[PDB]
């Protein structure tokens, strides 16, 4: 700390902003996507099977 | 048993064997009602026509 902070709190100085990404997720939604456009084509498709 | 859930062999063998049931029972009514129809009606022509 420098010299007119002599006595401060170290804590209270410096920090790291949070970040998240919201759109994290959109992986879930890839996946069903997928899932959706081996049914029209029919190339490795759900159906027919159980 | 569509419901998965690690199936076995006769328990695979045995939601096909039922899913199947009902698609077979179209075609038996198809079979029956219309290419009947055509079949007897080739069978003629052959036998008279030639």
């Amino acid at each position: 700390l420098r010299p007119t902070a002599y006595g401060r709190d170290v804590r209270s100085i410096i920090s790291q902003l949070p970040v998240t990404d919201v759109t994290a997720q959109n992986i879930q939604d890839v996946q069903v996507v997928e899932r959706n456009m081996q049914r029209i084509v029919g190339v490795n498709d759900d159906v027919a099977g159980q | 048993s569509s419901p998965s859930s690690r199936r076995s062999a006769t328990e695979f063998r045995g939601t096909t064997s039922f899913a199947s049931s009902r698609l077979a029972n179209l075609a038996y009514f198809f079979s029956v009602t219309g290419f009947r129809s055509l079949a007897k009606s080739l069978i003629v022509k052959t036998q008279q026509l030639y």
